[PDB]
């Protein structure tokens, strides 16, 4: 009986742990995307500055 | 030969170029910055004994000469993608 | 004898007769209404045209004003008479006291000391702050640089250094206010005068409201004074309020001088402008200059070319970070980037080196565990990785320290920690002998004693 | 008599030399004969030597150096007023439909100054759209800007037609539609769908089709705006639909690049914020009438930090979000109640009853989403009585957000309904506070007012 | 050798520095710069070289070419333009080599139109 209850407790604990992990993964996506978009905008600005300041 | 901060040479050639109003390139470096380091580093060679005899007019026979180069470059937070490091 | 012929922003072009054209860096002079304006020569163009930076307000200039050619550089008061007083970029008194009774004046443009004249010293100069001394020891006669973004504490840290260094230093000191707040300088001056230490400090101010030429040449002026006190054979303390502004003033002027932009819009001569100033703030066989330089980094970008080229010119570099300040941990030094040329087994001893490397190793391992902690949390760590995390967190908290100049913010009393105490504390924490205290016990405590005492208070 | 001569032709850019005392002013309009067609040029810059640089409002092919340029002393002028309702026009106010010449009581210049301060309305009225989701969850200020954040395929056009219909019937307003950067195929069948729904007589159409040069597309927005200004000056409250504001931004970028001005930010024109402000500050409520605007917004790279969204969001008052998921439920319109918002939702402008009702339905729907995740992982057995009550009322609320349009009768067959704000407030008030718990959720779906919900239930 | 009617092998040890010499030259020729700092004529220059390297009804040239990809990017214009011209593509990857496996060929990016 103790073994079976500990198995059910394992399943419930893994359930709550995976819930927390999924939420933390989404919350990390939302930060990596800000880093990515800022790098995108900066790269466009710098390349176009080199091109326009390159002519003449 | 231990060239130290060959990058701090590239900045110098850039300063000369932009003060001389030559057309700028990537990261504003001159186009011919590859040629600078390329014709510096290709002097590091091992030369065969016939070249050494021809140069020394026969005074030294049967010995090869050598020049070994150890350039040093600084990366901005490790990005190999930069122009001088590449 | 000369006429203004173009006026672009802070840059003024003047025409002279072909036989009378000024030298580079000669000082010219103009009547701007009821004001006197000084112009410094930067370039000689063709045909007697000469291009200059206004050391003052450019507003109100017409074309055709007569310019007078003073046949010498900008020269400033120098020596024991400049002590305890506040001065302009042009060497003029800005305090309301009378004339400066100087016996000598020096031109601000000078050649750097020879390689044959230099000197080296291993003497550790203790600074009270715990983190700076353990991670990045600074020796007398060397250069120290405080790197940080906007509002991370690089001015306040320097005021703590001023307090602690002045304990064991007897000689004169020079302070250069370059492109910073006027209020910081005013507050500093009144702190100095209310503690009667002003009699030993000479001050030059070029703050951020002044036009580009003033902010560009104010730094050179301060070096001129520090070099006088060095060349008298003394030892001198030179504090620079913000060296970043000096390069930025050159940026502001550069495009108007007719020069193609380089890298991220900077002047093409940036490295030489920084080097030509940095190489003359140095020690010699007759005397030594010890210097602390605040280094602002734009947009928190430590890879930007100006901070990047500043790194190479310093002996001890302390790197502050916003992420640590946001956690409450002050002084917000990053131990995994702050470094010193003096952290050697021969210079500081094997204990001083082994403790610092243990601290760095533990913290570096803390960083690599953060991604798995972020995704999965701490319970999936190995049973000794948990111990590494606990000790790393304790170490992070014990790096924090109350400052005597932060009582105006924290309200807590300040603390001074000597070397034979902080390395003992960190060695004990690393070896786990103090592992039983809770994390909060190490926040803002001076020594290990105060941590265990604070743990008794929970 | 023509007095200027073309000096250069480089793409869409054309340079013209006038006599030194007569140099045409900025945004003046000029005409040349390009073969056997007239071509209109818009002045952009007055260079030295008497030379003006222009942009061709049409194909610049076939222009020779040395043609004769005729100086109209006014900007581009377009017809305005009631005679333009039901017609289709190009940039120049010329009819592109085949119904022939327009009445042209008056012709007005597209480049106009903005309303000044002492002319602005000294009040902050609301517009009653008649659509339950919008008037409850994202109310429009009269004279405000509204942003439509949805891709095609979810009902953008039927929503637009419903607003046109309701503002024409239930008020006395007209509408102007500006098709900036629209595919020709869409223009054709948007025209068909309005004519086969009897709303065409109450809207004016100006289309900038994508095959037109960048100068055309940019000024198309201004043409629609000036027609709306005419309807405002007549004393009406007017709706102006912009088919994509992002296309206006990009047309400005292209023109600025062609003229050679230095780029800014992420490669946009240096005048980006000014050009947006020039467009958006004309759309306001005055002391005689008002122009309300509904503007479709596209966000580049899904990035809300990009300068075009960042500049546009400075001007929007309300924000309507359309959802693929909501549409899949059979719920129409497919507005998302949790992501759609309006900065008119405060007690200080909208009142405490409306504010607390909107906040209440938002709270119920959010809690329902969390409970629906719990149901997905663990079934309904986990819910308490309070949770089941919340879920039931949330389902009744969600059903009650649907509505039959007078435009949608073609599909549903149900008569369309216009629901007054008071009725919406009362309905969600009642459903939130446990009244009408005794009648089923399908009585609320697609019905109309709450009284109509209960009368549907009685034989459902 | 081809026009004599023979079958020949042409080994070119790196095509990238043809384009790179073109870039250095282009800067000083007064050509206006292009994207990533490359010359405007990059694709034209590459095409004028590669089209000559073919097998005709009179004879056959078989060609093996190495191409430097800067920073392993594989995405900047010079590697991008050169992909179009080739029959067989073998893309060596730093990652496989770093793990110590030779040859470093990536089977997920390498293929031939003979397969
Ligand atoms: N030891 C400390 N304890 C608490 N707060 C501190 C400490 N050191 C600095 N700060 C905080 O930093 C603020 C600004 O200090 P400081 O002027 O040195 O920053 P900075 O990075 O040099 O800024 P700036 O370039 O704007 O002058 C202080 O007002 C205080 O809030
Ligand atoms: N109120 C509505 N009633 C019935 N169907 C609708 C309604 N709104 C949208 N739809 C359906 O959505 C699909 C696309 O509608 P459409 O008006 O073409 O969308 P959009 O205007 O976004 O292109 C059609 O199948 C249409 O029947
Ligand atoms: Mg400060």
């Amino acid at each position: 009986q103790g073994v079976v209850e500990n198995l059910a407790s394992e399943q419930a604990a893994r359930m709550v742990a995976m819930k927390a992990a999924t939420d933390n993964g989404g919350s990390l996506i939302k930060e990596l995307q800000l880093v990515y978009n800022k790098a995108r905008q900066a790269s466009i600005t710098q390349e176009l500055t080199e091109i326009v300041s390159g002519a003449a | 030969i231990i060239y130290d901060d060959l990058s701090k040479q590239a900045v110098a050639y850039r300063q000369i170029s932009l003060l001389l109003r030559r057309p700028p390139g990537r990261e504003a470096f001159p186009g011919d910055v590859f040629y600078l380091h390329s014709r510096l580093l290709e002097r590091a060679a091992r030369v065969n004994a016939e070249y050494v005899e021809a140069f020394t007019k026969g005074e030294v026979k049967g010995k090869t000469g050598s020049l070994t180069a150890l350039p040093i470059i600084e990366t901005q937070a490790g990005d190999v993608s930069a122009f001088v490091p590449t | 004898t000369g006429k203004i012929v173009q006026v672009i922003g802070a840059v003024v072009d003047v025409e002279f007769p072909q036989d009378a054209v000024p030298r580079v860096y000669d000082a010219l002079e103009v009547q701007n209404g009821n004001e006197r304006l000084v112009l410094e020569v930067q370039q000689q163009l063709g045909g007697g045209i000469v291009r200059t930076i206004a050391m003052g307000s450019s507003d109100g200039l017409r074309r055709g004003l007569d310019v007078k050619d003073l046949e010498h550089p900008i020269e400033v008061p120098v020596g024991k008479a400049t002590l305890g007083r506040i001065m302009n970029v042009l060497g003029e008194p800005v305090d309301m006291k009378g004339e400066i009774g100087e016996e000598e004046r020096w031109a601000i443009h000078r050649a750097a000391p020879s390689y044959e004249e230099l000197s080296n010293s291993q003497e550790l100069l203790e600074t009270g702050i715990k983190v700076i001394d353990l991670m990045a020891p600074f020796a007398k006669g060397g250069k120290v640089g405080l790197f940080g973004g906007a509002g991370v504490g690089k001015t306040v840290n320097m005021m703590e250094l001023i307090r602690n260094i002045a304990i064991e230093h007897s000689g004169y000191s020079v302070f250069a206010g370059v492109g910073e707040r006027t209020r910081e300088g005013n507050d500093f001056y009144h702190e100095m005068t209310d503690s009667n230490v002003i009699d030993k400090v000479s001050l030059v101010y070029g703050q951020m409201n002044e036009p580009p030429g003033n902010r560009l040449r104010v730094a050179l002026t301060g070096l001129t004074m520090a070099e006088k006190f060095r060349d008298e054979g003394r030892d001198v303390l030179l504090f620079v309020d913000n060296i970043y502004r000096y390069t930025l003033a050159g940026t502001e002027v550069s495009a108007l001088l007719g020069r193609m932009p380089s890298a991220v819009g900077y002047q093409p001569t940036l490295a030489e402008e920084m080097g030509v100033l940095q190489e003359r703030i140095t020690s010699t066989k007759t005397g030594s200059i010890t210097s602390v330089q605040a280094v602002y980094v734009p947009a928190d970008d430590l890879t930007d070319p100006s901070p990047a080229t500043t790194f190479a010119h310093l002996d001890a570099t302390v790197v502050l970070s916003r992420q640590i300040a946001s956690l409450g941990i002050y002084p917000a030094v990053d131990p995994l980037d702050s470094t010193s040329r003096q952290l050697d087994p021969l210079v500081v001893g094997q204990e001083h080196y082994d403790t610092a490397r243990g601290v760095q190793s533990i913290l570096q391992r803390y960083q690599e565990l953060k991604d798995i902690i972020a995704i999965l949390g701490m319970d999936e760590l190995s049973e000794e990785d948990k111990l590494v995390v606990a000790r790393a967190r304790k170490i992070q908290r014990f790096l924090s320290q109350p400052f005597f100049v932060a009582e105006v913010f924290t309200g807590s009393p300040g603390k001074y920690v000597s070397l034979k105490d902080t390395i003992r504390g960190f060695k004990g924490i690393m070896e786990g002998e103090y592992d039983h205290l809770p994390e909060q016990a190490f926040y803002m405590v001076g020594s290990i004693e105060e941590a265990v005492e604070k743990a008794k208070k929970l």
